[PDB]
């Protein structure tokens, strides 16, 4: 931990970037998180919603 | 745009509808701005 002030910068940047990528798995209320999977089954007038 | 249709599927004249008329005969765009007017013409066409 003597070098903790330098290790924490690496850990915080890696953790922030990892959370940013993991947010792509969330639905936010949509029927599916995969944009191509929803677009391939629902019609444009509702797929836009 | 004036044409003759039959009550069965006549509802298909609308944005984002599917069916023989909407897919093969007359298709409105998704952002259509206007009015659709219809009336029964049995006394004239039948």
């Amino acid at each position: 931990s003597a070098l903790g002030k330098l290790q924490d910068v690496v850990n915080q940047n890696a953790q922030a970037l990892n959370t940013l990528v993991k947010q792509l798995s969330s639905n936010f209320g949509a029927i599916s998180s995969v944009l191509n999977d929803i677009l391939s089954r629902l019609d444009p007038p509702e797929a836009e919603v | 745009d004036s044409f003759v249709i039959r009550g069965d599927e006549v509802r298909q004249i609308a944005p984002g509808q599917t069916g023989k008329i909407a897919d093969y005969n007359y298709k409105l765009p998704d952002d259509f701005t206007g009015c659709v007017i219809a009336w029964n013409s049995n006394n004239l066409d039948s």
